């Protein structure tokens, strides 16, 4: 029943597009000046959009934004005159969500995350002293503007806080209100409890109120009566300065019990009112009250593009009503029209700073479609508006009960983000008040009606019902089997008859995430490598001739079709061109529907996104079928690795702790070689002693080193480039014909390939060409890169390893038929690991491989038996070993273990070993780096850091205290001074070290002497002295900056 | 006891009470009288190459010194009351660009400027309300201040209108247009040239903080220097040259060296040679030809051809 | 063998700060002093003449090249030009020069007025608060009772009875004579002018001796300090800052990529821009009030400087973000000490995946 997988990214911009705006602009239409003259109204409910220049495509390949305009109509009323000059006004460039969920920024792919914040609303707390007893707050929290925090004293005493200034007693703030003491004693439940307040502090009447919140809001100042007020409304009651939202309204409605309207969003004296109440009751003990949990899901949101562009878009009004208001009163006169009374810069720009600049504006993850779909189902807790690293703490990072069939609980990252970036559950979806709910199957006397529709419900909901897991098993119809049940019942596990059952989950894959979705056996994994394994699904890399799994887990299919990188046909009937380009579909009796491929691109990973067709011409095609398919897909569904022959056993050192000794038949097979285009940038700029120029007049360089540049200096497209070799050819005008300096982009050391792509812009061609620049070339240079020592492969099942011999094909094991492995693997990383999983896919592999035949188990396969994966794979392979006629398949003996000889002596292992074909990926990523002398910093006069720059590897001071316990003094004093920063030292010793003579003795790092310089410069009067050596003289200050 | 400097100074301000239209015009008379007594004194400071002394200024008003100093000191606290009176308006007018390069408060110190100049040339005969005279001087102050303060690399003021004039130009063609103009278009109607257009736009730019993430972007950035592997190069190649030099005779190697400032890096002409060596001129130019043919054979100087 | 053998630390005196700035030239004139808060010609890229990135304070920009472009290559060593003044030497110095900063009223240095031990606070006896308001310009202090009957040494008096004070002084029939009122850091410099520490240390001790409990402490702690500047021979009132020292400018480097500007230079323009406004209205005889508040003003810049969000609010940059200041540079795991002296990026490094090889030796390693 699986929805469409990419929608929290959609509804959240089809919103925005319908109604987020047309609230934004209507909320701040009409705009008046101080004299009351003029007046702007902006009938923001018919804002028109202009259809977007360039195009998908174009915007990629020029490095552009998709974007359209938006114009609204605006109507400037004379207030006397009544002359009306109706006009359209631009207000600014949207970028535009794709057909995938996706913006495209700067020519980049990008992704608005969803921030998992706080809900809106009134949340109470019960906090103990470290003898008192327990004393009851209660924050108030908007979707914008001030808190209001209410306490409980020890003594009985209410206070409110407003902002973070000092308490003042609630009485002050009711009477502010407009109050008086029957309304407010009548609200109230148990009136003595305040009362008890009022005669403490002393009845305070409206005036004097306003005068002491005032004076206490804003201190040294003389009160005034309407001082306060103003203050007050422009504190909780401006409706530009303070909006509880929908949401708030709603989660006030609730707890509090009102009844208030959704339209009003600001805090009114009901609401504090009730509150109040509410915390006398919690106070009291009444019996309908309770604290509150932060992390229940129950009173989290979630925010995506549309909220958070809707903010941006206020902001941007704000700015721009400020700039009309300055440019209508200014005017002396009426020649104002619309048109040149709104300056559309500030939206611009607060729309710009947010898709480009801001931390919830992701570049995507794009390394395979699995990536691409989990980076727009994620859900953070960072970001302008939610917590910061060094704030979370232990509380916020954990599975909270309210997570149940919502957020995943394997799926996050490792490291500083462990707990703080999680996964959206697979039938998990967000609704318009931002819970994330989850469906539900009714269950009517203990009967399963899967004929009604599911029955999705939030956290909060689903605390009070009894609530079955996905993976109860029913009979025939619908009843449940079983006497004792698990269930659900507020946030604890327990069990019950089934006929006490409210609702059961829809699917055993509930719980988990999409990528967590497609590990196989699952349920026999521990849930750290299960982590691992689901983490490390999403840093495969597209190979050359992509494979499905064997034992695949049913969500492939499901999983490639929201990346849109495959192509479907809509139509029943045939097929009447393919190429490598274009494919066309002829209806049966109707038009003509043609799809062009996208070919050897490249994703902001520099993976290759190719697509390429599966059909032949002249084709029966049915609707829904697969037509093309895309770089880590075969036939429809997912296929990040491939299936190899795996053996189970240690070599001879070469499985040392999680080492991994493949064949050198994944080498010539071209198993697991990969596609990997990188980008080149250069830049003609104009100096002060005058431009620079793209030509192959470079100095110093023979006409063998100019053999592929396009008589333009640039090289030419289908070149195979090595190291150093030129790409465009530049030179700069230095100053000092021979003046030209030779300053060309040449390929960085270690990097080869061809040349599939030169994009040239300049200004004169119509390109949006940086500020001081005048050409820019681009460069993109393919290659193949093969499995190699020191790479990573992976399982499904979090088996990490590092690739560390390739043994001929006629020295690895070999089995019963004479078929060499493909990999051997340590199993003493199996069972301390507990990832017993990869032991049976393994095995179904090979009965798979051995029956023809691709298996779809889903996880937590139990439910039918007592057990049921073992069951199924010992029958799977003992028919395989019947259709083949083998009987050294599979023994009965070892059921998952065949006899394996060595293939350096031909000698058979003493005991049989487990094989089969396992289902293994290449992960990503390159980092071999080295330096003697390179590029140093601009202060410290160190060594600079980063592979891209020739930079050096830092000697921290653990590395510091590791030399100083060895005794050594002159390893640490050459790290330290003449390897680092000792200016005069360095260049002595590489001079010593050229010429073969000692290097001599350092002196003080320049580090030193800035740190000298920065203590002086904070009137700090230190410095560094001689020690006198006879009796009647002075110490002698040394200088040390000469 | 508020920490706030903003505030404070504010309430600093409120303790004034603003003047009136009578009061300004007797202030007016009172700042005049001041500053004619000022001119005087200024040509006795002229005439006596030094500051006048109280009594030779009372002496050059023909007034008694107590009556004499009584009139400068009601001069000094009108002037006084009418800037001080008026800081309200400063602030009011100061508020208006908070977000152009400058603190509020370095806009408020810049308008007082402006305030106490227009106090300064006031005229009450003119029959006009002080506040509308002070309002030009106060915007021409805060105006200036921030085209001489806003930026760490200052732009003269004729670059920022140069710079809004480019503007207003460019979106009248746009109007005019339809759509974004060129910048052939922009330079033709500017009636400049393209390059001096992109000077402009490169020189406009807001130099970006060292500290930017990237992590940080002063991190990134390389140091000027020479390399200490291009250092080794330069001892390496003099020992080549000086080795084929030791092959020349010696007075030949001796006019090389100072022909092409080897050791000194100053090249010397053929007289000072003409003069330091034994022989005059036309001497020394025989003695590097007759060097220079030696070193010229493919004998005793090959190495140094790869250096070219 | 050594060069040096001690690191000593003490409090800088302005005749200190103004000997690290200022240089001599041939001529006879006396460089040293940052005027003007430019840095660098928007056309030529070349530093200005009396700013924060001069040539004839800090050092020629190219070695061995003149400003004006007068004096160019080695052969012209330690030859001052004429028609700029600029030292034809190596660019090198340009790191190690300092120049200074004059000002035209006294400030307080941060550190000596906001810390866990105010020793300014503690040597005057006076509560943390009290400093704070006559520093900021909130109060007044009786640097003189005078003939008063009410008013103390030391006494903080508020706006209104300051005047109410003038009023008592200037009455017809006032024997009042010889009160003397202070607001501001010169204040605070005049108060730690009247300590004679001797004097302090003694009748300390004394009343230390018939004292106890947290009285006998506090008295400790002003007799620690009062002790120490005995023996460092240093007088306190250096803890107000007349002069301030400016950073050579290699060490706030301003490069061009756009130019990249260390925060350092916009501190110190704010510095300088409220110096020269500030000798602009004490040349003009400004309104008092204006005048104090730019006095304000350059304690608060030179506070940011020193220690940016030490005391009052912090000053952002372009973007929302504070500003580093001189403080912040030698502090924190980023700071000077732990990024650059205990622990630095090394030269003849590499880094790369490790693999197992079994046929090794425990000596050996196999290096790609
Ligand atoms: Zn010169």
């Amino acid at each position: 029943h699986l929805p469409d997988l990419v929608a929290i990214q959609r509804n959240s911009f089809r919103w925005f597009l319908e109604e987020g705006l047309i609230e934004e602009l209507e909320s701040f239409s009409p705009i008046t000046d101080y004299t009351g003259k003029l007046e702007l109204h902006f009938l923001g409910k018919q804002y028109k959009l202009k259809r977007p220049k360039y195009d998908v495509d174009e915007a990629k390949r020029r490095d552009g934004t998709y974007s359209v305009q938006m114009y609204v109509p605006t109507r400037l009323i004379n207030k006397e005159t009544g002359e009306i000059k109706e006009q359209e006004v631009f207000i600014g460039d949207l970028p535009l969500m794709t057909d995938r969920g996706t913006f495209i920024i700067n020519g980049a792919e990008r992704v608005i995350v969803n921030q998992i914040v706080r809900s809106p609303g009134v949340y109470y707390k019960s906090e103990r002293d470290k003898n008192g007893r327990l004393t009851h707050n209660a924050s108030l929290i908007p979707n914008r503007g001030a808190w209001l925090k209410f306490e409980t004293d020890k003594n009985g005493l209410v206070w409110v806080r407003i902002d973070k200034t000092r308490k003042l007693s609630a009485q002050v703030l009711l009477k502010a209100l407009g109050l008086s003491d029957n309304e407010i004693y009548d609200k109230l439940r148990h009136p003595e409890y305040y009362q008890k307040t009022i005669d403490k502090e002393g009845q305070f009447s409206e005036d004097e109120a306003l005068m002491e919140l005032y004076r206490k809001l804003r201190p040294g100042e003389p009160p005034t009566v309407s001082g306060g007020q103003q203050l007050l409304e422009s504190r909780f009651f401006d409706p530009k300065r303070y909006d509880l939202g929908r949401v708030g309204r709603y989660k006030l409605n609730k707890k509090l019990g009102l009844n208030v309207a959704d339209t009003v969003r600001t805090l009114t004296s009901e609401d504090i009112l009730a509150a109040i109440d509410y915390l006398i009751n919690l106070e009291l003990d009444l019996g309908g009250c309770e604290v509150d949990d932060i992390d229940h899901l129950g009173n989290r949101r979630v925010r995506s593009v549309g909220e958070l562009l809707q903010n941006q878009v206020r902001v941007g009004l704000n700015r721009l009503e400020r700039i009309i208001r300055e440019r209508m009163t200014v005017s002396d006169s009426d020649s104002l029209s619309p048109a040149s009374l709104v300056n559309p810069k500030p939206l611009v720009a607060a729309i710009k700073e947010f898709f480009g600049s801001s931390q919830l504006s992701q570049f995507m993850d794009q390394t395979n479609p699995l990536a691409e779909l989990t980076h727009k189902r994620r859900l953070s807790a960072l970001g302008p508006g939610g917590l910061t690293r060094e704030r979370a703490g232990f509380a916020v990072r954990d599975i909270h009960p309210s997570h149940y069939g919502r957020i995943c609980p394997i799926e996050t990252p490792e490291g500083p983000n462990a707990g703080l970036i999680g996964s959206l559950a697979t039938h998990a979806r967000v609704n318009d008040y931002g819970f994330i709910e989850t469906p539900f199957w009714r269950v009517e006397e203990g009967r399963v009606r899967k004929d009604l529709a599911p029955v999705y419900m939030t956290a909060d909901q689903e605390d009070d019902l009894r609530v079955a897991p996905g993976d109860v098993a029913t009979d025939d119809a619908g009843y449940i089997l079983g006497t004792t049940i698990p269930v659900r019942y507020r946030q604890d596990f327990t069990t019950t008859t089934p006929e006490r059952v409210d609702y059961v989950a829809l699917s055993p894959v509930q719980i988990i995430s999409v990528a967590t979705s497609l590990i196989p056996f699952l349920e026999h994994d521990d849930a750290n490598r299960a982590l691992m394994g689901s983490n490390m699904q999403r840093q495969a890399v597209p190979l050359l001739r992509p494979e499905r799994p064997l034992v695949g887990t049913g969500l492939e299919p499901q999983a490639a079709r929201d990346s849109g990188m495959v192509i479907t046909s809509p139509v029943d009937g045939t097929i009447s061109y393919v190429d490598a380009t274009h494919i066309e579909v002829t209806a049966d009796t109707g038009e003509k529907y043609g799809y062009a491929l996208q070919k050897y691109q490249r994703s902001n990973q520099d993976t290759c996104l190719n697509q390429r067709p599966i059909v032949f011409e002249g084709d029966r095609v049915q609707r829904g079928q697969v037509i093309a398919d895309g770089s880590a897909t075969e036939k429809g569904e997912l296929a990040l690795g491939q299936n190899i022959l795996v053996a189970y056993m240690p070599w001879e050192g070469y499985n040392y702790e999680d080492a991994i000794l493949i064949s050198e038949r994944l080498v010539y097979d071209d198993v697991y070689t990969s596609i990997h285009i990188e980008k080149f940038e250069i830049e003609a700029r104009q100096t002060k002693l005058g431009p620079e120029e793209i030509t192959r007049e470079i100095p110093n360089v023979g006409e063998d080193a100019l053999r592929q540049l396009d008589e333009n200096g640039i090289i030419r497209v289908g070149a195979w480039v090595e190291s150093g070799d030129i790409l465009v050819g530049k030179v700069t005008p230095k100053g000092e014909a021979r003046d030209v300096r030779d300053n060309s982009l040449r390929v960085p050391n270690g990097e080869k390939g061809r040349v599939v792509d030169v994009r040239l812009f300049t200004r004169e061609q119509g390109d949006e060409l940086p500020p001081g620049a005048n050409m820019v070339v681009r460069v993109y240079v393919a290659q193949k890169r093969k499995i190699q020592v020191g790479d990573k492969m992976a399982g499904r099942h979090g088996n990490k390893g590092i690739i560390s011999r390739i043994l001929p094909c006629e020295d690895m094991p070999y089995l019963p038929d004479g078929t060499p492995l493909d990999i051997v693997l340590n199993p003493l990383g199996v069972p301390s690991r507990m990832n017993v999983g990869q032991v049976f896919e393994c095995m179904l592999g090979w009965a798979g491989q051995l029956l023809d035949a691709r298996f779809k188990v889903t996880p937590f396969d139990e439910m039918y038996g007592a057990e049921a994966s073992r069951l199924t794979v010992n029958a799977k392979l003992s028919e395989a070993r019947e259709q083949t006629g083998q009987p050294w398949v599979f023994s009965d003996d070892e059921p998952g273990k065949i006899q394996v000889y060595d293939g350096r002596t031909g000698e058979p292992f003493d005991r049989p070993v487990t094989v089969g074909r396992a289902y293994m990926l290449k992960l990503v990523h390159d980092k071999i780096h080295a330096r003697s002398t390179g590029p140093y910093s601009l202060v410290t006069q160190q060594p600079l850091g980063g592979k891209a720059q020739q930079g050096g590897q830092r000697f921290g001071e653990m590395e510091v205290w590791a030399l100083e316990a060895y005794g050594a003094a002159y390893i640490l004093q050459e790290l330290l001074t003449v390897k680092s920063d000792d200016m005069q030292g360095r260049n002595e010793a590489l001079n010593a070290i050229v010429k073969g003579k000692a290097i001599p003795r350092p002196g003080t790092p320049e580090s030193f002497k800035v740190l000298m310089r920065e203590l002086q410069s904070l009137c700090l009067d230190i410095a560094v002295y001689k020690a006198s050596t006879e009796d009647y003289e002075e110490d002698k200050e040394v200088d040390l900056m000469a | 006891y508020t920490e706030d400097s903003i505030r404070l100074y504010l309430q600093e301000i409120g303790r004034i009470r603003l003047l009136r239209a009578d009061e300004e015009i007797e202030l007016a008379r009172q700042i005049a009288d001041l500053l004619a007594l000022e001119r005087i004194r200024d040509e006795l400071l002229e005439q006596l190459d030094r500051l006048p002394s109280d009594a030779e200024w009372a002496a050059a008003v023909d007034s008694p010194l107590d009556e004499f100093r009584r009139r400068l000191f009601r001069g000094r606290r009108a002037k006084d009351k009418m800037v001080q009176s008026n800081l309200r308006l400063v602030v009011s007018i100061a508020k208006k660009y908070m977000n152009r390069g400058l603190s509020f408060q370095d806009l408020i110190q810049e308008g007082s400027l402006g305030l106490i100049r227009a106090a300064e040339k006031f005229d009450h005969e003119k029959g006009y309300k002080f506040s509308t005279y002070a309002t030009w001087w106060i915007r021409q102050a805060i105006t200036r201040a921030i085209a001489d303060q806003s930026r760490t690399i200052r732009l003269p003021v004729h670059l920022y209108e140069t710079i809004s004039r480019i503007k207003k130009t460019t979106k009248l063609l746009s109007q005019e247009m339809g759509r974004k103009p060129t910048e052939e278009e922009i330079a033709t109607r500017m009636e400049m040239t393209i390059e001096k257009l992109r000077f402009i736009a490169k020189s406009a730019q807001l130099p970006i903080s060292l500290e930017t993430p990237i992590s940080r972007l002063g991190d990134f950035i390389e140091a000027d220097g020479e390399t200490p592997e291009d250092e080794v190069a330069k001892n390496l190649l003099r020992e080549d040259l000086e080795g084929v030099l030791s092959t020349l005779s010696p007075r030949e190697r001796d006019v090389l060296r100072l022909r092409y400032g080897l050791d000194d890096g100053r090249m010397k002409t053929l007289e000072e040679i003409g003069q330091l060596f034994n022989v005059t001129r036309e001497r020394i130019r025989q003695i590097e030809a007759k060097a220079l043919r030696k070193l010229r054979h493919p004998n005793r100087n090959s190495i140094l051809k790869e250096y070219i | 063998e050594q060069r040096f053998d001690y690191v000593k630390i003490a409090l800088a005196s302005p005749e200190r700060i103004r000997q690290w700035g200022e240089r001599t030239l041939p001529n006879g004139q006396v460089v040293g002093e940052v005027t003007k808060p430019e840095t660098i010609n928007y056309r030529t890229l070349k530093p200005e003449m009396d700013g924060l990135f001069c040539e004839k304070i800090f050092g020629p920009a190219k070695d061995w090249e003149c400003h004006c472009g007068k004096y160019k290559r080695v052969r012209h060593r330690g030859i001052v030009c004429e028609r700029c003044g600029v030292e034809v030497t190596e660019s090198r110095v340009r790191r190690h020069r300092m120049g200074f900063i004059k000002l035209a009223a006294p400030v307080a240095h941060v550190w000596y007025l906001k810390g866990i031990p105010s020793y300014i606070a503690i040597l005057l006896d006076m509560p943390l608060r009290d400093v704070e308001q006559i520093v900021y310009f909130n109060s007044y202090v009786v640097l003189n009772p005078g003939n008063h009957s009410e008013l103390q040494y030391k006494q903080l008096l508020n706006e209104d009875q300051w005047m109410e004070i003038e009023d008592q002084i200037y009455a017809e029939e006032s024997d009042l004579e010889g009160i003397e009122v202070g607001i501001g850091a010169e204040a605070l410099q005049q108060l730690l002018q009247d300590l004679n520490l001797n004097e302090e240390s003694e009748k300390l001790r004394q009343e230390i001796a018939e004292s106890k409990g947290q009285k006998r402490a506090k008295l400790i702690k002003r007799l620690r300090v009062i002790d120490n500047f005995i023996g460092t021979e240093s007088r306190p009132e250096w803890m107000v800052l007349n002069v301030i020292p400016v950073i050579p400018p290699d060490l706030r480097p301003m490069v061009q990529l756009r130019f990249a500007t260390s925060d350092l230079n916009d501190l110190y323009r704010r510095v300088i821009n409220r110096n020269n406004r500030l000798a602009r209205l004490q040349e003009i005889l400004a309104p008092e009030i204006i005048v104090r508040n730019e006095k304000r003003m350059l304690q608060e810049a030179v506070d940011a400087l020193i220690d940016n969000g030490r005391r009052g609010r912090t000053v952002v940059g372009a973007n929302n973000r504070p500003l580093k200041s001189l403080s912040d540079i030698i502090e924190g795991k980023q700071g000077r000490f732990r990024q650059n002296l205990l622990g630095k990026r090394v030269d003849y490094s590499g880094r790369s995946v490790i693999v197992v090889g079994p046929n090794l030796k425990i000596h050996q390693c196999g290096l790609p």
